[PDB]
């Protein structure tokens, strides 16, 4: 089936200007076309949907009207605010969509894009406040415990984190950030540890903070 | 365009279960309809079709029905993917959005219920110099018992210094879990003796609460 | 009989002549044009001679072949028209939402030329279904 795939899933400055993209796979423009949907943060708020009625056809409420002057191609189909004052309300996830049809012939193709984010933040780069986090004795239950590594208040995304010479990443999971109005991010890695695995190794967390080009490592102890 | 409201829905009893989700329309077009599904951390997908001339319906476990100012989705074999859903249409025959979708209502797919295990975790000397502290909640399967952390320090509730999120059901262990963290200065950990998390639910508990002192960790 | 197809092609050519009338006014008045959803609308039956609330519009070929356009919400701007489907003129693509008025290579004259060229195959079909 047909495919959609976005790019430019990064950053802009408030009151500045921005331009996203599609790259629609083998798409030829037709009766059915493309359109741009604004997924709001977490909750699907009401006035959100169905920006750009057809290809290049600007349309919304007055709350963005005139900003969204999309360009053209057979594949780039580009939503765009090129001179048009990107607001804090315009930080969201912007999706390509295509006007699919059923009935097994052409245009029965999965029809939504991979969802390009838009960060807005006037932060500099900032190094993470890293902290590995030992278990309490109280947690030692069901034959199990868990450990954390907090990675607090940093910018920009993304980061690579691992444990025990980088060999420990299965039996480990990570919580993504919560994006505060201050325009920073965070993680929490957690290790699932059986009680039979405590004491059997020295435990260490590895942080590769890509924006500061530097590796930092810390051992598990209070 | 037409405003919408979607209700009700709750957890399944099992796999293979039956659930029926309705909606109300503030204004009229007929039965011009489709349902969109939002799996978490994915691109949305499409379900139901056909208009006021109610020609033949949908393959597999999906179905729906409409009259007056209401329309409804019935799923007859409710699967572990099936975890958020919405309504739409714009006026010609198919695709787009009613400028708003019908704003959806949670869905989840069951294995045995639990209440959480809850632990405070000891801050290191590096964490304590930095006035940081941390907590975990663990719960086998998704019921869920959807929850809130309430960080409290010598009976004062904490905000402007706080973080929370839920990780998905573990691939082997089926654990739902919820980390959280707090921060103040070292001088606040000198002024204040005890730091605590109250834990609260949609289920029948605002009891469950853990607390610690700086000297015992 | 062919009078229904003449009425259909007349609905296209009436709307294209309304667009040309707005363009000729903009050229005369030294004005740029806005063609998007904030601009001029093409649903109003008075563009086609029918009175305000006159139920003749409900069956009219002009309202029929304009409400049944794939961009129609109930409203229809010049751009929703100039980007829509279906039409016996075919349709354009890549059209920008505003054109300014300027002294050399004037954008509204280039736009008027663009509309005029695709109007000529419609005039051929109108000459045909008027002379048949």
């Amino acid at each position: 089936e047909g495919q959609l795939l976005e790019s430019g899933g990064g950053l802009a400055q408030p009151g500045g200007s921005l331009r996203l993209s599609c790259t629609a796979s083998g798409f030829t423009f037709s009766k059915n076309a493309m359109n741009w949907v604004r997924q709001a943060p977490g909750k699907r708020l009401e006035w959100v949907a169905g920006i750009i009625g057809n290809g290049s056809d600007t349309y919304y409420a007055d709350s963005v009207k005139g900003r969204f002057t999309i360009s053209r191609d057979n594949s780039k189909n580009t939503v765009s605010l090129q001179m048009n004052s990107l607001r804090a309300e315009d930080s969201a996830i912007y999706y390509c969509a295509k006007d699919r049809h059923p009935w097994r012939w052409l245009q029965l193709f999965d029809s939504w894009g991979q969802g390009t984010l838009v960060t807005v933040s006037s932060a500099s780069t900032k190094g993470p406040s890293v902290f590995p986090l030992a278990p309490s004795s109280k947690s030692t239950s069901g034959g199990t415990a868990a450990l954390g590594c907090l990675v607090k208040d940093y910018f920009p995304e993304p980061v690579t984190v691992s444990w025990n010479s980088g060999a420990l990443t299965s039996g480990v999971h990570t919580f993504p950030a919560v994006l505060q109005s201050s325009g920073l991010y965070s993680l929490s890695s957690v290790v699932t540890v059986p009680s039979s695995s405590l004491g059997t190794q020295t435990y260490i967390c590895n942080v590769n903070h890509k924006p500061s080009n530097t590796k930092v490592d810390k051992r598990v102890e209070p | 365009d037409i405003q919408l409201t979607q209700s009700p829905s709750t957890v399944s009893a099992s796999l293979g279960d039956r659930v029926t989700i309705t909606c109300r329309a503030s204004q009229d077009i007929g039965s011009w309809l489709a349902w969109y599904q939002q799996k978490p951390g994915k691109a949305p997908k499409l379900l139901i079709y056909k208009a006021s001339n109610v020609e033949s319906g949908v393959p597999s476990r999906f179905s729906g029905s409409e009259s007056g100012t209401e329309f409804t989705l019935t799923i007859s074999s409710l699967q572990p993917d099936d975890v958020a859903t919405y309504f739409c249409q714009y006026y010609n025959s198919y695709s787009h959005a009613t400028v708003t979708f019908g704003p959806g209502t949670k869905v989840d797919i069951k294995r045995t219920v639990a209440a959480p295990s809850v632990f405070i975790f000891p801050p290191s000397d590096e964490q304590l110099k930095s006035g940081t502290a941390s907590v975990v909640c663990l719960l086998n399967n998704f019921y869920p018992r959807e929850a809130k952390v309430q960080w409290k320090v010598d009976n004062a509730l904490q905000s402007g210094n706080s973080q929370e999120s839920v990780t998905e059901q573990d691939s082997k262990d089926s654990t739902y879990s919820l980390s959280s963290t707090l921060t103040l200065s070292k001088a606040d950990y000198e002024k204040h003796k005890v730091y605590a998390c109250e834990v609260t639910h949609q289920g029948l508990s605002s009891p469950v609460t853990k607390s610690f002192n700086r000297g015992e960790c | 009989a062919l009078l229904d197809e003449l009425k259909a092609l007349t609905a296209e050519l009436k709307v294209y002549s309304v667009i040309q009338s707005q363009i000729n006014a903009a050229l005369s008045a030294k004005q740029g044009i806005r063609i998007d959803a904030g601009g001029i609308d093409l649903v109003d039956p008075t563009l086609y001679g029918y009175a305000v609330g006159d139920p003749r519009w409900k069956d009219s070929p002009e309202y029929a072949l304009l409400s049944n356009l794939d961009t129609f919400s109930g409203k229809l701007s010049i751009k929703d028209f100039l980007s829509g489907s279906p039409k016996q003129s075919g349709e354009l693509k890549g059209l920008k939402d505003e054109y300014p008025f300027e002294k050399d290579n004037n954008p509204v004259g280039n736009f008027a030329t663009t509309v005029s060229d695709r109007s000529r195959p419609l005039n051929d079909k109108v000459n045909e279904k008027t002379t048949l």
